[PDB]
RNA sequence: UGAUAUGAUGCCCUGACGAGUAGGCAGGCGUGGAGGUCAGUGACGAAGCCUAGACCGUAAGGUCGGGUCGAACGGCCUCUA
RNA sequence: GCUUUUAGUGGGCCAUUUUUGGUAAGCAGAACUGGCGAUGCGGGAUGAACCGAACGUAGAGUUAAGGUGCCGGAAUACACG
């Protein structure tokens, strides 16, 4: 009959990086995290203990407590037609600082620069992001390039 | 002798009959509506009879107006036909089926007295 | 066709009139109907909607919740409305005096206010002091408290209370409510 | 109380005011678009003549019909189309085109006709099938006080005012445009010139986007 | 007699109908499985915290 | 009560935009270009009718 | 495909911060109108270079008129097509008074003798015969003899109405 | 809500929308009996029945004429099965 | 945005694409979507599921998919083989 277990399914994803088995480097356990900070869950197959449930693999979080070897994470699983608040016990190995606020981060501390900036020389601001806009006219040189004329190729096999 | 009145359109003017009321005796003519799993006439097939919907529905305006442009008032006698004194551009009288010949006469009188209109003045006519 | 992102003919799903019959508070929607077409005013237009209320979302607000409101640093003086009905407090030794405008006032909680030098005021006698509803206090009693909500919402781990008609030990206090049997809750 | 003449006047001299405004807009308007239509024509002659080639600004702006019917489409597809606000067939509404917008065309170009309409023919949508969205209710423009009242905050007082600002594709263009109800077209009076509409244009078909071809296709339709 | 055995068919239907509703954040959230050596000493030292500020209106 | 199209109706048409008086007055729908000369360069014209 | 135009497309790579000026490729294409010409460009043009339309851009466009439009000619043609069962080069020559007008009866060709439709032929050359007798496919080398004269025998007038009085006559 | 005229659940302006089994709700039609009312109809003809005659209603149904008939019966506000 | 309460249902079937068993099946079993079931209307002669298009009562216009020798509304139309 089928087999359903904690694991099951599993056998590439908690699968060690080509050339990366292995003690786990040092610095995994030298970064710190706080309440609040956003961590990415990726599951290291070499530690057992403290590890995600496969769901999870993938999955970007919020950090709600801090502990011994471990950090807890909350994670919104979505069942049904609604969400529900999930709650993550995780091992430092399994978890990692997310870059997914870094730009925001970053442009935040540009923007106020470039507010104050502006206000100091006078207004003109113009901070918000927008999407990559349709192409303006051009004037294109024949000079030292002359168009190529190109046709189609007859059928061939080289085989 | 009526208040004007946009033409009146009546927009079906058919009578909606029952599906098969003409098929069996047993059914009366009165409309009733097809609840029926397979029915032709509930699943609106082309070709069938077609069914009331508020659509159908007449206009505000002409809404109960007679060919004449009254709006028709049932009496009784003399106290109920003098509630039109009034209205007499609006409604008409139209004499209870059950009032004996002779009280006829005398509504009837009345009536042209005051000018209020009567649907069915033939009625019990001694002749 | 239209490929209609919302639901058709769909009503707002709020009261227009109240759904009560008597005359009285269809005069006083009456009055406040107008109020608070012309006048501009927000106070009118919640009391307006207040006078639908149905008896459950009007709970009576107590002689002794009002004293507290008059607490309020700065709103001691002004008058309080409580569209609904209010009720005594036995337990509070000291009325203030004011004014409270209700549609209801119990004979004791009346009495009560009256008994402080204080008065009671019918809404429409409070429209002709304040058609703008100035310098009001407007009161609501406690929805929640009701019976019936301590039912609502039961489940698995959820805390709240079972629709029971006997209660005490050997009812419904066994297997799934402790860990002696089977499991709890 | 006077009012009789006595605020009629202190009206209708007001509204003398603003006909006068509007004139010497809608007649710098003009002005505007011919000498931009004019350097533009100069600017490819100038080029052959160095033996260049002058290469026109990608179009800022399009315009989307709904060719397809209401049923048997795709969630994806079918949540752009509402959300371009194309419900039902043959309506259709202005698109200012940017990576974020031309990818929305992407998706949805089975169901569409689009291209780049003239000013000939933004200027007849509206004149004719224009109106506006007020407190809902699809109120048709036909006095330029309904823009005044409600575009008048982004500039914006007349009918000319409202179609400077979507063919320049404004600053305000996102105001100006969703002001408009989605206009609605009859079918084309010639017809759509394909045996089969549901190919694209580059096949034979009626779909995708038709370029400046727009203008034949909706003028029949409107 | 054998019937069907399982589909998901319509079932995203189904749930968009009402639904797929969005988390619904809070400020204040609960401090629901947090360590207990943290919260106890978080609670004095809020009741610390507290007696401070009604010591400002004093 | 009743939509009157500005492309029909002169008097609605002239209701908004006044600019149409002069507009049809000085006739500026027909309005005729600036006469120039200027020619294509050689290399414009010898790659049009390459091969 | 429709009644054809021929256009001139020129396109390019965008440019980039260290290649400004990239190298400026031309095609003469047959289309019915400028939105399939552009088209059938990259289509050809993603088949020889390394782009598509995503990452190149259109230079320029231009319709090319015949230079004798008047003048009868003798086009040699040249093109690689897919049958059902391969894929074939071939050489027809066609005798009309434009290179826009040969192309449309080749794609009717093909179409008729192959069942060859627009998608599956490629246009190799289209260039007029200078020397007769360079002319190598003889139902135009008919057409080439001195003082050719031909008869039009068993005409058939079309009718106006549904019935004649006469009975017909096919002398012409 | 402004009286001195007649519906405030009313009256007036405006916009959009209309498929439907199972099923939900709403507003209405019709019947036997009950409280109230119109000092209701009737032996100078109640009720009933007949009638490719008439009229109102999208409809359930309502109203009239004519024929037959012979002792009782109906409108409205409410109650009830 | 939020709360309560309750019906029916808990045999399903089909189409494009992905796809398992089977020589195969108008066979049996999954994936995503769209459909039929509950749905008429135009087209495919005919037909649950295809194409087009989703329905209040109507007037005028224009079209879709599909057609225009005659049945049958609409060129025994034009053009190259
Ligand atoms: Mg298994
Ligand atoms: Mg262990
Ligand atoms: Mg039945
Ligand atoms: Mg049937
Ligand atoms: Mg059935
Ligand atoms: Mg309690
Ligand atoms: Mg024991
Ligand atoms: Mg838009
Ligand atoms: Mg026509
Ligand atoms: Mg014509
Ligand atoms: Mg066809
Ligand atoms: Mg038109
Ligand atoms: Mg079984
Ligand atoms: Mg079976
Ligand atoms: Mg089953
Ligand atoms: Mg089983
Ligand atoms: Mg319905
Ligand atoms: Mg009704
Ligand atoms: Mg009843
Ligand atoms: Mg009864
Ligand atoms: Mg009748
Ligand atoms: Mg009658
Ligand atoms: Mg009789
Ligand atoms: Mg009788
Ligand atoms: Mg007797
Ligand atoms: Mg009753
Ligand atoms: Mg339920
Ligand atoms: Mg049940
Ligand atoms: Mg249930
Ligand atoms: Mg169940
Ligand atoms: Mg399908
Ligand atoms: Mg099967
Ligand atoms: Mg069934
Ligand atoms: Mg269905
Ligand atoms: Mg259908
Ligand atoms: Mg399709
Ligand atoms: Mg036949
Ligand atoms: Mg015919």
């Amino acid at each position: 009959g089928k087999s359903h277990g904690y694991r099951s399914r599993t056998r590439y994803m908690f699968q060690r990086d080509f050339r990366k088995h292995g003690a786990v480097h040092l610095s995994t356990y030298l970064k710190v995290y706080k309440v609040g900070d956003i961590v990415d869950i990726k599951a290291n197959g070499s530690i057992q203990k403290g590890m995600p449930h496969k769901f999870y693999q993938g999955k970007t979080g919020v950090v709600y407590n801090v502990t011994k070897s471990s950090v807890g994470v909350i994670i919104n699983k979505m069942v049904g037609n609604r969400y529900l608040e999930k709650r993550l016990n995780l091992r430092v190995e399994h978890i990692k600082h997310s870059k997914c606020r870094q730009e925001f981060l970053e442009r935040v501390k540009a923007n106020a620069a470039k507010r104050a900036e502006a206000k100091a020389q006078g207004v003109a601001v113009q901070l918000k992001r927008q999407p990559a806009q349709p192409r303006e006219s051009r004037i294109v040189s024949t000079e030292g390039n002359v168009p190529q004329t190109l046709a189609p190729v007859p059928y061939e096999t080289f085989i | 002798a009526s208040l004007p009145h946009p033409k009146i359109v009546k927009k079906h003017t058919k009578k909606f009959k029952r599906h098969h009321s003409d098929r069996y005796h047993r059914v009366a003519e009165n409309w009733r509506k097809q609840k029926g799993i397979d029915s032709v006439v509930r699943r609106r097939f082309r070709g069938n009879i077609s069914q009331p919907k508020i659509g159908y529905g007449s206009n505000k305006k002409t809404k109960f107006l007679s060919p004449s442009g009254h709006k028709t008032f049932l009496v009784a006698n003399v106290k109920d036909l003098e509630t039109l004194t009034m209205h007499t551009k609006t409604y008409a009288a139209e004499i209870a089926h059950n009032i004996s010949a002779k009280n006829r006469v005398v509504i009837l009188a009345r009536a042209k007295a005051l000018g209020i209109k009567v649907t069915n003045p033939k009625g019990r006519l001694a002749l | 066709g239209i490929d209609h992102t919302s639901k058709q003919h769909k009503r707002s799903g709020h009261r227009t009139a109240p759904k009560s019959d008597n005359v009285y508070l269809k005069l006083l929607v009456k009055l406040y109907t107008f109020l608070a077409r012309r006048t501009d005013a927000p106070f009118n237009k919640v009391v307006l909607k207040a006078l639908f209320l149905s008896k459950i979302n009007r709970p009576p607000v107590s002689v002794s919740r009002i004293a507290r409101a008059l607490k309020q640093e700065g709103a001691a003086n002004k008058t309080v409305v409580v569209v609904g009905t209010v009720t005594d407090d036995a337990r509070i030794f000291e009325f203030p005096k004011t004014t409270v405008a209700a549609l209801r006032f119990t004979a004791g909680a009346r009495a009560k206010i009256v008994k402080a030098g204080g008065e009671c005021i019918t809404l429409d006698q409070l429209a002709v002091r304040a058609p703008k509803g100035q310098n009001t206090l407007i009161l609501r009693g406690p929805r929640n408290s009701r019976e019936a909500v301590r039912h609502f919402g039961m489940g698995p781990h959820k805390g709240k209370a079972p629709r029971i008609l006997s209660t005490g030990r050997k009812f419904e206090r066994a297997r799934g409510r402790r860990r002696s049997k089977g499991f709890k809750v | 109380a006077e009012q009789v003449a006595a605020e009629r006047a202190a009206r209708k001299a007001a509204n003398k005011e603003k006909r006068a405004i509007i004139l010497e807009r809608n007649a710098a308007y003009q002005k505007e678009y011919e000498t931009a239509e004019r350097n533009i024509i100069q600017a490819k002659r100038d080029a052959k003549a160095a033996g260049s080639y002058y290469v026109e600004a990608q179009h800022k702006l399009v315009f989307v019909v709904r060719i397809k019917g209401i049923n048997k489409i795709p969630p994806k597809p079918r949540k752009v189309l509402q959300l371009l606000r194309l419900t039902r067939i043959n309506s259709g509404t202005f698109v200012k085109v940017t990576k974020a917008t031309l990818e929305l065309l992407k998706l949805i170009e089975p169901y569409v006709a689009y291209g780049y309409p003239s000013y000939s023919t933004i200027r007849q949508l509206v004149y004719k099938r224009g109106f506006g969205k007020i407190n809902k209710q699809r109120v048709p423009l036909s006095d330029n006080a309904i823009i005044e009242a409600n575009l008048g905050k982004y500039g914006i007082l007349s009918i000319d005012d409202l179609i400077h600002e979507i063919i320049t594709v404004g600053p305000h263009f996102k105001q100006a445009n969703n002001f408009l109800w989605p206009f609605k077209l009859s079918n084309p009076s010639g017809g759509w010139g394909v045996p089969r509409k549901f190919k694209h244009f580059i096949q034979g078909g009626s779909f995708g986007n038709r370029e400046e071809f727009i203008n034949k296709l909706v003028k029949s339709m409107n | 007699a054998k019937s069907k055995n399982h589909t998901a068919h319509n079932q995203t239907r189904k749930a968009h109908r009402n639904g797929i509703k969005k988390p619904k954040t809070y400020k204040y959230p609960s401090l629901k499985g947090v360590d207990p050596k943290f919260r106890r000493n978080h609670k004095h030292a809020l009741h610390g915290t507290a007696k401070a500020l009604a010591a400002a209106k004093k | 009560v009743l939509k009157k199209n500005p492309l029909k109706n002169k008097q609605v048409l002239l209701r908004l935009n006044p600019y149409a008086k002069v507009f049809a007055a000085e006739k500026l729908g027909s309005k005729k270009a600036e006469k120039t000369g200027t020619k294509p360069a050689a290399v414009f014209t010898e790659t049009l009718k390459h091969d | 495909m429709a009644h054809f135009k021929e256009y001139q497309v020129i396109g390019r790579r965008l440019p980039t911060e260290s290649v400004p000026e990239p190298k400026l490729f031309r095609m003469r294409i047959f289309a019915s109108n400028e939105v399939i010409a552009k088209s059938r460009y990259w289509y050809f043009l993603q088949k020889l270079h390394k782009v598509k339309k995503a990452s190149g851009e259109i230079v320029s466009i231009n319709q090319i008129n015949e230079a004798h439009p008047t003048k009868v000619k003798n086009f040699g043609v040249w093109v690689r097509y897919d049958s059902r069962s391969g894929t074939h080069n071939m050489y027809k020559e066609i005798r009309d008074v434009s290179r826009v007008a040969a192309v449309e009866t080749l794609y009717q060709d093909m179409a008729a003798r192959h069942r060859a439709r627009f998608r599956s032929i490629h246009i190799l050359k289209v260039a007029e015969i200078e020397k007769t007798a360079d002319v190598k496919r003889q139902y135009v080398k008919q057409f080439l003899t001195k003082d050719l004269k031909f008869p039009l025998p068993h005409r058939v007038q079309k009718s106006t109405k549904t019935f004649s009085y006469k009975r017909p006559s096919t002398f012409y």
